[PDB]
């Protein structure tokens, strides 16, 4: 039961993460790249700084990682393997976190209410800043879910320990890369 | 209408996630405690003025000293938390949480919240602590800590019983108005 509630959260919060990144790309990013609205010169053509590599992280989760977690739904005690299999892909969270302070500064100093205006228009509960912390949140959150699985999975639990090792290591490497 | 960013910080032992879930859903989560509380916003009226209240969890980030501050900028108020039945979390208010919050947000109001009020009178919890030559944290300990860090209020709450829980967040709001 506990292992089942945890896997179900892993899956449900994964779906919502993908949804949230998707929203972010096809609103806050799409306004800027479209050319349908007045873009402050201070942020113009700096969408790579604002959003960092969030497209690539979205593509990972949307094309692969959510499809593969789904396949571990009835195999919670093995889901650590999923993170080992895709370990190199999570290296892009290092890149994302390195860039987040530069993204925050940029939005503060040079974007005015550009994005506030878009939020209001589209009727979004989440600010662009809310969306843009999500990758940071998500990448620290996986190791919580794995620890929870360790508290309720038996001697078939190297198929978690190694998953966890990886998902402890990605955020530490992101943490260790900041100025 | 006024938008309020509220970030909840503190040790894993406070039950940040549980606190926010139990606040927003008006009920202790019960059987299973979820590890994930996604950034929240909802309308509440406080002293007759309606407000949009933003809530950001920080659980999972406790070992990443340079990742946590990514959430800090533009915050309107902090809940710095400790569990009333972990002296270590309480000491960490001083040692870890208040320092990094003042460094990054020097003029942002803090509420000091003691969680797990329901466990302060629990024999088994009391006993487990007495075996480590410790006791729970009492009211004047909170007051003294609040003062030391410059908190606008010290409040005690339980996610389990809902005692003090609505008030925590009301006062978070009042400290911004
Ligand atoms: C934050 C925060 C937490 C808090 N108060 C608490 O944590 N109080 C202690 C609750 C722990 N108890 C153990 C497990 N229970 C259970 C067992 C078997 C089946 C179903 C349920 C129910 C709950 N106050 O603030």
């Amino acid at each position: 039961r506990k292992k089942e509630f945890i896997m179900a959260e892993l899956l449900q919060t994964e779906k919502a993460y993908v949804r949230d990144l998707h929203e972010c790309l096809e609103t806050y990013l799409w306004e800027m790249t479209s050319g349908v609205e007045e873009i402050p010169p201070g942020i113009l053509n700096k969408e790579h700084i604002i959003f960092g590599n969030i497209q690539e992280i979205y593509d990972f989760h949307n094309n692969i990682f959510l499809k593969e977690l789904e396949k571990y739904e009835q195999l919670p005690e093995d889901v650590g393997h999923c993170f080992v299999t895709w370990a190199d892909k999570f290296q892009m969270y290092v890149t994302y976190c390195k860039n987040k302070p530069d993204s925050n500064q940029l939005i503060l100093e040079h974007a005015g209410t550009f994005f506030d205006e878009i939020q209001q228009r589209h009727g979004l509960a989440n600010s662009i800043s809310s969306y843009l912390i999500k990758p940071v949140q998500r990448v620290t959150k996986y190791q919580l879910l794995l620890k929870e699985l360790l508290t309720c999975c038996e001697e078939g639990k190297g198929e978690l320990k190694d998953g966890l090792e990886v998902m402890l290591s990605v955020p530490k490497k992101a943490n260790d890369a900041m100025h | 209408m006024q938008a309020i960013k509220c970030v909840v910080v503190g040790d894993g032992a406070v039950g940040k996630t549980c606190l926010l879930i139990s606040y927003t859903t008006n009920a202790f989560p019960g059987e299973y405690i979820p590890t994930v509380f996604d950034n929240y916003s909802a309308n509440v009226m406080v002293d007759g003025k309606p407000v949009n209240l933003g809530l950001w969890d920080t659980a999972g980030q406790e070992d990443y000293d340079r990742l946590r501050p990514l959430s800090y900028p533009q915050t309107d108020v902090f809940l710095i938390c400790f569990s009333l039945v972990s002296p270590a979390s309480f000491e960490n208010v001083r040692a870890k949480w208040y320092p990094e919050v003042r460094h990054h947000c020097p003029n942002t109001p803090i509420i000091l919240v003691g969680t797990k009020l329901d466990l302060r009178d629990d024999k088994d919890t009391i006993e487990k602590l007495k075996e480590k030559k410790l006791t729970p944290i009492t009211y004047p300990q909170g007051l003294a800590m609040a003062k030391e860090i410059g908190a606008v209020k010290y409040l005690e709450c339980s996610a389990l019983t809902q005692r003090g829980l609505k008030t925590v967040f009301d006062e978070a709001i009042r400290a911004v108005l």
